[PDB]
RNA sequence: GCCCGGAUAGCUCAGGGUAGAGCAGGGGAUUGAAAAUCCCCGUGUCCUUGGUUCGAUUCCGAGUCCGGGCACCA
RNA sequence: GGGCCUGACUGCGAGGCCUGCAAGCCGAGCAGGGGCGAAAGCCGGGCCUAGUGAACCGGUGGUCCCGUGUGGAAGGGCCAU
RNA sequence: UGGUGUUGGCUCUUGGUCGCGCCUGCGUAGGAUAGGUGGGAGCCUGUGAACCCCCGCCUCCGGGUGGGGGGGAGGCGCCGGUGAAAUACCACCCUGGCGCGGCUGGGGGCCUAACCCUCGGAUGGGGGGACAGCGCUUGGCGGGCAGUUUGACUGGGGCGGU
RNA sequence: CGUAGGGUUAGGCGGGACCUAAGGUGAAGCCGAAAGGCGUAGCCGAAGGGCAGCCGGUUAAUAUUCCGGCCCUUCCCGCAG
RNA sequence: GUAGGGAAACCGAGUCCGAACAGGGCGCAGCGGCCGCAAAGUCCGCGGCCGUGGACCCGAAACCGGGCGAGCUAGCCCUGGCCAGGGUGAAGCUGGGGUGAGACCCAGUGGAGGCCCGAACCGGUGGGGGAUGCAAACCCCUCGGAUGAGCUGGGGCUAGGAGUGAAAAGCUAACCGAGCCCGGAGAUAGCUGGUUCUCCCCGAAAUGACUUUAGGGUCAGCCUCAGGCG
RNA sequence: UGGUUCGUGGAGCCAUGGGGGAAUCUGGGCGGACCACCGCCUAAGGCUAAGUACUCCGGGUGACCGAUAGCGCACCAGUAC
RNA sequence: AGCCGGUAGCGGGCGUGGAUCCCUGGAUGUCCGAAUGGGGGAACCCGGCCGGCGGGAACGCCGGUCACCGCGCGCGCGGGGGGAACCUGGGGAACUGAAACAUCUCAGUACCCAGAGGAGAGGAAAGAGAAAUCGACUCCCUGAGUAGCGGCGAGCGA
């Protein structure tokens, strides 16, 4: 009797496979738990409607991070500030970063998905590191001035 | 043990052939008849308890079409349920079938 | 008719490289004996015939006899 | 009593005995292939009269007759027991 | 009363066939522990040898062996001595053992959720529990009940005889 | 006996518009090829419970029923506390 | 009907058994002068008898199905009622006695009991009567029980292989070793009874064989009629 | 197990109480076990006049009865009892 | 052209201004009965609601409505019971025959139940069965007492 494991169970399977057990345990235990739903086809490919928009939406979740990372590693944040030879008085935050990208470069970003665990004090040329989405992370190269 | 509520099975009369002797086939003179008599073959039938809408609907079923009951819970899923009672519930349940 | 068995010393029962053991029977020790007991002693085609192997209780085959069981009976 | 042998045959059977039926009994002669005898001939068990059981149902050896669209097969038939 | 359906979860330990592993195989002659046969003068060893320790071990108690901690140029075969059958390496396998994988069946311990009983409280708690009950099928006990059979001749019938 | 005419008068007597008994019936529910079999409450079910009338007179024929005397019950509505 | 033989394939005035050209089984072949008559066969009518049907008619004891009965009787259930009168005198209680306290004794009171005598009531022991009865179970005399396992009214439940039974196979509506009615049904009856106008001819048998057969049958024997032979 | 002529028979076919349990035409059932070959037909949804049966009822007609006959009832009979 | 049933009489009426009488439709239609407001020992008893009647509130009468079950979105629609045989389906004997008796027979008959309708069943091939064929189903004749089935008995029978 297969049936579709909605919650993954000890050494049955993971949830949204489809296994095998005895009759008996499938409509007197996993079935009025809610821990499965028997293989029948009607949803059976709804389990498939399932599946492909998962795949179509995480890849499209892949798709807008590269048409950002195209942008952003092809550009220079340039950040005028007011310093004497090295340090700042102020300092450049991820707010900062983000609404000077805004101004320039017009592009809206998340500060609290970037590298930055101390804010800026010392003039220089920075490349920190931007993860809009995991596995697809962007190196943002940011000119501080005076 | 009455009707099953899905396949309409139901007892039969069935006779109860009583033979002796070796069958011409085993080299025997043959099988002989020593009593025929009448008796009833009935439907291994069972109770099926499951919850529909929040009601128990209880179905008394041959063990051939137990699957047929989850079948029709199933189908119920696009029927308009809530309010009634388990009465109302099963008669809706066997009009699909 | 079909399957499973057996035969081995006088009775009983154990058994690919032995021919076994107990009881009956013989004398010897032992008592008043009836004994038990202790001793040593014999009694085999292992049913028969082919074959196996270096060899035959075995193993195979085939018949003979006797055990069990099964089914049948116009 | 002895020698050689298997007729204690196969395929048939004129004509009779007996007799309600069905059975029972005796049988010369023709053919095949044989035994014995030099031959005439004899031999289809036993000096003779008891030693027996119709049919149905099935077993076994043969025959190659039937084989449910057709080729086989299953299962029957026939001869023998 | 067996099989099976309704009938499920977790363990424990088994057994029967099938494939593979590695061997166990010791009457007499003899080196010593010779399965049956056949091939074959070379298999090996840094791709760890002649000795010390744990043992899986099986020991016929004489021995067989592996993997480990030993171990840093050594083994045993053809030769043969007596064999029905020469020994090394290799292989096709028999009588046997188990290591592993296959279907499996057997018992045993537990569980709850089917099924059963119970709970003034009932989508729930408690107890029994995959047993019991009920379905199809197996064989058996079965005057409690049913249908029947239980001969003829005959100095009447029975008994006797036939 | 035949034909005809006449005769049985109740708020209080007995039963019902009241209660329940065995039992019967039976929304819920359970079971059975069909017919049907069960079944809690509920309904029915009496000579049991409950409930308010005694004495006399009168007719050819009825009388706790008609009449006379003396008593009583329930229902409705009203007034009073 | 015109072709049969063979288990059959099959052959055919033949065929089957068989090696056979053997032998055997079962089969094959009109009167008168082309005209006529007769005929295989077949069709219809009539008659005798046979088969299947209830099969010449009447008759069981019984078997089975579906219903109708517990207003009789048997048991139980619910609710009511009835048992004159007299006799005996258990326990307990009280007081007296007794003893260390008791057991116990006597008296009184008390009113127990499938206790006793006896009507109603419930029975039916012996005898007599009755015997086409007053009566399909009665009458007379006598006799048992009569506070109990008592008797009795009304309302109910249990039924046919089933009830109920202090047990007799008793009783279940005047005959119960399996009720009644209607149905299967005209059951079956190798038994018994019955079988209806006339005349004419002929005319038996009661034996044999076999028979779950013996007082029933099948064949033979014996009777009868038709056609043929002589 | 039933049905059919089919009583287990070589036993198919149609139906199905139990268990196991498919495919969508290159799918499936049948032609009497079974296999091949050759053919026939499309299961697990439903409906469908007419030709058929019967005679409570009405009429037509009898080599049907004629009051013990004909229906149990010619008539106040499913009555009286 | 007569008439007020059988049915005469007493005592009274009607009809060519078309009666009696015959056909069709309509109106009325107590109570019981499927019986259906509820009860009940059929033809009796007792109620709820709306409207009416009386002097009428108690009491009573009159008219209307009120059972259960099924099906469709509280409203509708339908069901119930009966019918001489006949029909389909669900159950289903025995005597008897086999000169005993059990398989077999009687017979899927008698009978019980459900349902149907003027008929019912069946019906447009997952058929037949050998015809290189036919072409739904039903009914009659024939095929045929054949093929076969059968304690290969009695019998049964496409
Ligand atoms: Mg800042
Ligand atoms: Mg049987
Ligand atoms: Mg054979
Ligand atoms: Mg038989
Ligand atoms: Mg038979
Ligand atoms: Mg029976
Ligand atoms: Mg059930
Ligand atoms: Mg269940
Ligand atoms: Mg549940
Ligand atoms: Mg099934
Ligand atoms: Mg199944
Ligand atoms: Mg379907
Ligand atoms: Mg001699
Ligand atoms: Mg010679
Ligand atoms: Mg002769
Ligand atoms: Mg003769
Ligand atoms: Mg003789
Ligand atoms: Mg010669
Ligand atoms: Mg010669
Ligand atoms: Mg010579
Ligand atoms: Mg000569
Ligand atoms: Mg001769
Ligand atoms: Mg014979
Ligand atoms: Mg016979
Ligand atoms: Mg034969
Ligand atoms: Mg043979
Ligand atoms: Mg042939
Ligand atoms: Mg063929
Ligand atoms: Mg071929
Ligand atoms: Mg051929
Ligand atoms: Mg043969
Ligand atoms: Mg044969
Ligand atoms: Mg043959
Ligand atoms: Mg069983
Ligand atoms: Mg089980
Ligand atoms: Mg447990
Ligand atoms: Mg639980
Ligand atoms: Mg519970
Ligand atoms: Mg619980
Ligand atoms: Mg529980
Ligand atoms: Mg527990
Ligand atoms: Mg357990
Ligand atoms: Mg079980
Ligand atoms: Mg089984
Ligand atoms: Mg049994
Ligand atoms: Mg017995
Ligand atoms: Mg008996
Ligand atoms: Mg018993
Ligand atoms: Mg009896
Ligand atoms: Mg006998
Ligand atoms: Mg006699
Ligand atoms: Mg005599
Ligand atoms: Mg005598
Ligand atoms: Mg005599
Ligand atoms: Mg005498
Ligand atoms: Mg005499
Ligand atoms: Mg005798
Ligand atoms: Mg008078
Ligand atoms: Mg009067
Ligand atoms: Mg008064
Ligand atoms: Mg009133
Ligand atoms: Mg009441
Ligand atoms: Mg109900
Ligand atoms: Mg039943
Ligand atoms: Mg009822
Ligand atoms: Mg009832
Ligand atoms: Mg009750
Ligand atoms: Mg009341
Ligand atoms: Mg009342
Ligand atoms: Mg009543
Ligand atoms: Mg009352
Ligand atoms: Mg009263
Ligand atoms: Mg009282
Ligand atoms: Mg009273
Ligand atoms: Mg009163
Ligand atoms: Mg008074
Ligand atoms: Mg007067
Ligand atoms: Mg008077
Ligand atoms: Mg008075
Ligand atoms: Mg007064
Ligand atoms: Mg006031
Ligand atoms: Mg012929
Ligand atoms: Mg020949
Ligand atoms: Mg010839
Ligand atoms: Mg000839
Ligand atoms: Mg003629
Ligand atoms: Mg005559
Ligand atoms: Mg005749
Ligand atoms: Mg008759
Ligand atoms: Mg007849
Ligand atoms: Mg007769
Ligand atoms: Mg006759
Ligand atoms: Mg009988
Ligand atoms: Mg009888
Ligand atoms: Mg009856
Ligand atoms: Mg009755
Ligand atoms: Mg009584
Ligand atoms: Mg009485
Ligand atoms: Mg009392
Ligand atoms: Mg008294
Ligand atoms: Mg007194
Ligand atoms: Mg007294
Ligand atoms: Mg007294
Ligand atoms: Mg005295
Ligand atoms: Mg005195
Ligand atoms: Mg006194
Ligand atoms: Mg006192
Ligand atoms: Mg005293
Ligand atoms: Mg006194
Ligand atoms: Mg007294
Ligand atoms: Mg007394
Ligand atoms: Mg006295
Ligand atoms: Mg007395
Ligand atoms: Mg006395
Ligand atoms: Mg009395
Ligand atoms: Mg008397
Ligand atoms: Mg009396
Ligand atoms: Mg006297
Ligand atoms: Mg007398
Ligand atoms: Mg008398
Ligand atoms: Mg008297
Ligand atoms: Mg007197
Ligand atoms: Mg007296
Ligand atoms: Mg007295
Ligand atoms: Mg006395
Ligand atoms: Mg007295
Ligand atoms: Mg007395
Ligand atoms: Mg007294
Ligand atoms: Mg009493
Ligand atoms: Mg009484
Ligand atoms: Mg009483
Ligand atoms: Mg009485
Ligand atoms: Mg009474
Ligand atoms: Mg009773
Ligand atoms: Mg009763
Ligand atoms: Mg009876
Ligand atoms: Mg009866
Ligand atoms: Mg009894
Ligand atoms: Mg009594
Ligand atoms: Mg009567
Ligand atoms: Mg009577
Ligand atoms: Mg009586
Ligand atoms: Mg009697
Ligand atoms: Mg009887
Ligand atoms: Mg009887
Ligand atoms: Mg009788
Ligand atoms: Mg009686
Ligand atoms: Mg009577
Ligand atoms: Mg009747
Ligand atoms: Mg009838
Ligand atoms: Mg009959
Ligand atoms: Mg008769
Ligand atoms: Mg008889
Ligand atoms: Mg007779
Ligand atoms: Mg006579
Ligand atoms: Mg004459
Ligand atoms: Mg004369
Ligand atoms: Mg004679
Ligand atoms: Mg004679
Ligand atoms: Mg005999
Ligand atoms: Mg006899
Ligand atoms: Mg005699
Ligand atoms: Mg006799
Ligand atoms: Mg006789
Ligand atoms: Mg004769
Ligand atoms: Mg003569
Ligand atoms: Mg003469
Ligand atoms: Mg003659
Ligand atoms: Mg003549
Ligand atoms: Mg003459
Ligand atoms: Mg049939
Ligand atoms: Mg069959
Ligand atoms: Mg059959
Ligand atoms: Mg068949
Ligand atoms: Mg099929
Ligand atoms: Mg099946
Ligand atoms: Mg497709
Ligand atoms: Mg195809
Ligand atoms: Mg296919
Ligand atoms: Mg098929
Ligand atoms: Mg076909
Ligand atoms: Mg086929
Ligand atoms: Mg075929
Ligand atoms: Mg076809
Ligand atoms: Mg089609
Ligand atoms: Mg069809
Ligand atoms: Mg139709
Ligand atoms: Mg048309
Ligand atoms: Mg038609
Ligand atoms: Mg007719
Ligand atoms: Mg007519
Ligand atoms: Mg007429
Ligand atoms: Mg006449
Ligand atoms: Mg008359
Ligand atoms: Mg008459
Ligand atoms: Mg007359
Ligand atoms: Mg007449
Ligand atoms: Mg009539
Ligand atoms: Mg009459
Ligand atoms: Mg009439
Ligand atoms: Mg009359
Ligand atoms: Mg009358
Ligand atoms: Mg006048
Ligand atoms: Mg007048
Ligand atoms: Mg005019
Ligand atoms: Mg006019
Ligand atoms: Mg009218
Ligand atoms: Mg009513
Ligand atoms: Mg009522
Ligand atoms: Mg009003
Ligand atoms: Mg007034
Ligand atoms: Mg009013
Ligand atoms: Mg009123
Ligand atoms: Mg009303
Ligand atoms: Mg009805
Ligand atoms: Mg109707
Ligand atoms: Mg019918
Ligand atoms: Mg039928
Ligand atoms: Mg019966
Ligand atoms: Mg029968
Ligand atoms: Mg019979
Ligand atoms: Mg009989
Ligand atoms: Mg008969
Ligand atoms: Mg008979
Ligand atoms: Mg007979
Ligand atoms: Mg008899
Ligand atoms: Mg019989
Ligand atoms: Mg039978
Ligand atoms: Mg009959
Ligand atoms: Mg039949
Ligand atoms: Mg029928
Ligand atoms: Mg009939
Ligand atoms: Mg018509
Ligand atoms: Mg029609
Ligand atoms: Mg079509
Ligand atoms: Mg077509
Ligand atoms: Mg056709
Ligand atoms: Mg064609
Ligand atoms: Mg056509
Ligand atoms: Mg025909
Ligand atoms: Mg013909
Ligand atoms: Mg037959
Ligand atoms: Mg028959
Ligand atoms: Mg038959
Ligand atoms: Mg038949
Ligand atoms: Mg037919």
């Amino acid at each position: 009797m297969k049936v579709i494991l909605l919650e993954p169970l000890e050494n049955l399977g993971d949830v949204g496979q489809v296994v095998d057990v005895k009759p008996g345990y499938a409509r007197n235990y996993l079935l009025p738990r809610g821990l499965a739903v028997l293989a029948t086809e009607s949803n059976l490919k709804a389990l498939e409607a399932r599946i492909r928009a998962q795949a179509k939406r995480l890849a499209e979740r892949k798709a807008e991070a590269e048409r950002l990372k195209e942008i952003l590693e092809n550009l220079t944040l340039t950040i005028p500030v007011r310093a004497g030879e090295t340090k700042i008085y102020g300092s450049v935050t991820a707010k900062d970063i983000a609404e000077a990208l805004s101004r320039q470069h017009g592009v809206t970003i998340d500060p609290k998905r970037l590298a930055l665990e101390k804010p800026i004090k010392e003039l220089g040329e920075y490349v920190l590191t931007y993860k809009p989405h995991p596995e697809v992370p962007i190196q943002l190269k940011v000119s501080v001035v005076a | 043990s009455k009707v099953c509520e899905i396949s309409g099975k139901r007892p039969i009369v069935a006779n109860s052939i009583q033979r002796r002797g070796k069958a011409k086939r085993e080299g025997g003179v043959g099988k002989k008849t020593t009593g025929i008599s009448k008796r009833r073959q009935y439907p291994n039938l069972q109770k099926v308890r499951v919850r529909v809408a929040g009601q128990e609907i209880t179905f008394r079923v041959a063990a051939s079409h137990i699957p047929k009951v989850y079948e029709l819970v199933e189908r119920a899923k696009g029927l308009k349920l809530e309010g009634l009672s388990p009465k109302e519930i099963k008669k809706e349940l066997l009009k699909l079938l």
